[PDB]
RNA sequence: UUCUUUGCUCCACACAAUAUAGAUGGAUACGAAUAAGGCGUCCUUGUGGCGUCGCUGAACCAUAGCAGGCUAGCAACGGUGCACUUGGCGGAAAGGCCUUGGGUGCUUGCUGGCGAAUUGCAAUGUCAUUUUGCGUGGGGAUAAAUCAUUUGUAUACGACUUAG
RNA sequence: AUGAAAGUGUGGCCUAUCGAUCCUUUAGUCCCUCGGAAUUUGAGGCUAGAGGUGCCAGAAAAGUUACCACAGGGAUAACUGG
RNA sequence: CCGAAUGAACUAGCCCUGAAAAUGGAUGGCGCUCAAGCGUGUUACCUAUACUCUACCGUCAGGGUUGAUAUGAUGCCCUGACGAGUAGGCAGGCGUGGAGGUCAGUGACGAAGCCUAGACCGUAAGGUCGGGUCGAACGGCCUCUAGUGCAGAUCUUGGUGGUA
RNA sequence: CUAUUCUCAAACUUUAAAUAUGUAAGAAGUCCUUGUUACUUAAUUGAACGUGGACAUUUGAAUGAAGAGCUUUUAGUGGGCCAUUUUUGGUAAGCAGAACUGGCGAUGCGGGAUGAACCGAACGUAGAGUUAAGGUGCCGGAAUACACGCUCAUCAGACACCA
RNA sequence: UGGCGAGAGACCGAUAGCGAACAAGUACAGUGAUGGAAAGAUGAAAAGAACUUUGAAAAGAGAGUGAAAAAGUACGUGAAAUUGUUGAAAGGGAAGGGCAUUUGAUCAGACGCCAGCAUCAGUUUUGGUGGCAGGAUAAAUCCAUAGGAAUGUAGCUUGCCUCGGUAAGUAUUAUAGCCUGUGGGAAUACUGCCAGCUGGGACUGAGGACUGCGACGUAAGUCAAGGAUGCUGGCAUAAUGGUUAUAUGCCGCCCGUCUUGAAACACGGACCAAGGAGUCUAACGUCUAUGCGAGUGUUUGGGUGUAAAACCCAUACGCGUAAUGAAAGUGAACGUAGGUUGGGGCCUCGCAAGAGGUGCACAAUCGACCGAUCCUGAUGUCUUCGGAUGGAUUUGAGUAAGAGCAUA
């Protein structure tokens, strides 16, 4: 260690330690939606918040 | 850079000995490469002892050896001295011993021998106990040494006085006794 | 200002310097108002009608070619330099503005024909404006001041005013 | 000592009312010393008090200088300034 | 009669009165009036010896390592943090007169001294070299020793000035 | 005298803070048996110290720890001063005297034009980047920035300590 | 510390050393007692400058002597203050200094100098775009729908009347629109995340065989993976650089001192050279080195000598090896030289964690021993001596397997 590179860019000691920023990548887990069809408004929430 | 503490504070112990002596430095040499890679607790002991200085090596007597082998299962182990090994003509009885010493005197190193025993040295002793195998590491009285006893003088210590002549008419009559003002 | 000839000056050249408060297309001209105008048009010529314009100069003009070579032309009757003439106008610091005819160059308004390499993959890659004495070869003119002497309108000394 | 006793009492209900060395004097004790060896006076010692220092951790002490002096001081007055 | 808001009494903002001292005069100056003033909000932006990263110097700390392994174990090297300073302490060195030892040291083909808008080394104390003048001695290193380093003392002696 | 009333107290007080302040938060600990003792107990009861066992993952709150403890010796100093807050004397003071803390002394650097003490930050030698306090019309690095208002002064106003 | 005669020196080296290195207690001051300087160096040898010329002369310029006259009796060397000339530079009420570069002069590195580009690593500034998250699963806008009003839309109506014009009331959308409710789909902002992608820029390139951790690929190998290499140019010298002077931007009060506070209208300092202030000693405290160590110290003295040196040495003596009392005195083991809690290190069982044992120094503590003080008061007996024996919230600068002596 003659030189702290830094993980978060050069690509190889973000790959080096957390072997999981890989899969990361790949899979796009940096943009998940996933849904949805609930959906639940309020009841009386809204009216005490307008009032 | 709200310094905690003292910045640039030497770690205020001995890293070498102030003696220039060749043998010395020769023989912490020798202790110094042993403390390294041999990995026993003896050979740091012995390394910092040798530093110490003529004050902090106080002489072991033969009679306080003969005691420290009095003790029951120390009674065959090789006498690590790191100083002189002065002689005791006040004890009669000496067993057959081997002690690795700095020094012996005339009189220690007769009666050692005269026992049957052996007189070693730190490197004659590295050559058989590498990691000291079966030995005993003694030290003599430090806080015995005349100037101790001068050591926080005040009231009310039971110190000694720094004093040149020890009679009547020096340092008795007042604050010595109730009868002239005070005491102590 | 010299005639010991060789010194002074104005203009032209070449030359050896000397710099740079800092060229690297152009300092492109109404005045007045700003709760108002500009420009064009009309004619009951006004503090006038009718248009139009602004809201930045990001404009306008210049704007190609060995840092701009050499040549054949077609089309214009033009534009634009260099030197010369015409009448003038400018005094606030006018030292510059016009304006004639001419001449002589160039023209990228348009078709042509050669040239450029090797500054080697950049090196400011040198082109402007002064202060110039230095020899050339032409025009021109041919002095004063100071000291010393003298005066007393003046005078500490200089200086001032006089005189020869 | 008191009180039946539990107990309380090492001066004043508590917070102040006081004083080193040296010297002198007293109390103590079949004491030690006076060194060539004895005894009695005499002196000296040992342990606890007292005689006192109020400048109260404790010199033994009147002025004057306009004839004045030296080391200093803006740590400090008489003039300005703030 | 008229024709669409008024009458007080208070409250506080910024101005104004209250508001007079001596050389000429200071929002720091210039100046600034929908500010370049006052109150408040929003961004942007400028820059400390501070903060982050990196280099190098040093100190301190923790370690590794001559293991046959020749060239330094008081050596080499690894890793981390840190660096203000009067009075003051301690450590590592620089320089001078002498002293013991050593370099079979330098030197009349030029010692020492002095001069040097020449050079090189050192954070520094200082060291080394070239050129000149000069003419008889002097130095490196390991140690010993001290009448050992000057800007001040209305310092001492001697010399020199500006006033002139 | 009775019941009401207005206003007060450094040397009045029932009540009673905030901030500062003591101690504890465990192996020298806890629990269960038992040993001497001239102390104490009516006693075979205790008290002090123990013997022998038992409970160490949670070792009995948080956070930190730059090593923790120990000793010897000796320098200088013993005129200090300033600032927010509490505060005494005083009309007051750039006055005199206190309390806690932070500073100057002994301290450079950026800022308040200038200033020992204010603000910001404490300093090996450099490079780069970013900021503090403070500013960005011109002097002067940096918007003659944006936004809503106020003000017209024949003595305008303009940045805390601070004039 | 006198006189005479000799040897010496880790001494001084002409402002030193004696006041005096010289015709020094001399010159000189004061009535007197007394006070009391400065002052060394040509060269080996005077070879101390013949002789010519300017000037009245001193002297000058020549000639010569000399190894040198840059040694001329103003004499070795000849510093600085201060001055002359020449040469160079700058200059609007000081000058001098710091950081940076320009310019002029100058000069070592002869073996390198100065760049441009590409792809990378560390650092960091400035964009441009992509994918998500959440909220009232934005609010809105938008669409549907219910109701309503005004700053009342078109019409309706009455007034002035050019019949195509205006005021006023009427009325809830008609020949315009608006708000409030409810419902329905979204979308963009605000904030956030991405181990998304891509440009533009600057400073840095420390290290120096390999070793590590990864990634990539079927793999061998490759890689941006434990610090910059590859390609190209010009130049090879004052071109970069250093020194220096100067100009320019900004900064910079005069040092030393006492001081709470100095640029101070507080003190010393005109300038320069040389001299100029924590020394030596007797005796000691601490700490350290060295020797020997229950001892230690030869050196007052003797012997010896290559002669103040070195070498050798007896008897003492100092200190230490015993303390406590005013003193006459007395005087250190009940025990494994004690018990207890700690305690490094070593020994045992073990893989290790650990447990157990033995435990120096040192630390606390409870004891024991010696002297002192207060009692206790046995056998005894010169019948007042002796003080056994055992105690005491008393006391000591003590003992308890010695640390000291000598030197620096």
């Amino acid at each position: 260690h003659v030189l702290k590179k830094n993980p978060l860019k050069n690509k190889q000691v973000l790959l080096r330690l957390n072997p999981y920023a890989k899969v990361f990548a790949a899979e796009k887990l940096g943009s998940k939606k996933a849904e949805k069809t609930g959906t639940k408004p309020a009841a009386v929430f809204t009216e005490t918040l307008k009032h | 850079i709200d310094h905690t503490s003292k910045q640039h504070k030497r770690s205020g112990h001995r890293t070498a000995p102030k003696s220039d002596n060749v043998y010395l430095k020769l023989l912490v040499k020798l202790y110094t490469f042993l403390a390294r890679r041999t990995d026993a607790p003896f050979n740091k002991v012995v390394l910092k002892a040798l530093f110490l200085s003529k004050i902090n090596r106080p002489p072991v007597s033969v009679s306080r050896i003969a005691r420290a082998l009095k003790q029951e299962g120390a009674a065959n182990k090789t006498v690590v001295v790191v100083g002189t090994v002065t002689d005791d003509a006040r004890i009669f009885e000496f067993p057959k011993t081997t002690v690795a010493a700095l020094r012996f005197t005339a009189g220690a190193r007769a009666k050692i021998v005269k026992a049957g025993g052996e007189c070693i040295t730190l490197d004659q002793l590295a050559v058989r106990a590498p990691k000291g195998q079966n030995t005993l590491i003694l030290r003599g009285p430090r806080n015995s040494r005349e100037a101790v006893r001068h050591f926080g003088m005040g009231p009310h210590k039971g110190k000694a006085p720094r004093i040149l002549s020890t009679g009547r008419k020096f340092e008795r009559a007042r604050g010595r006794r109730r009868s002239k003002g005070f005491k102590v």
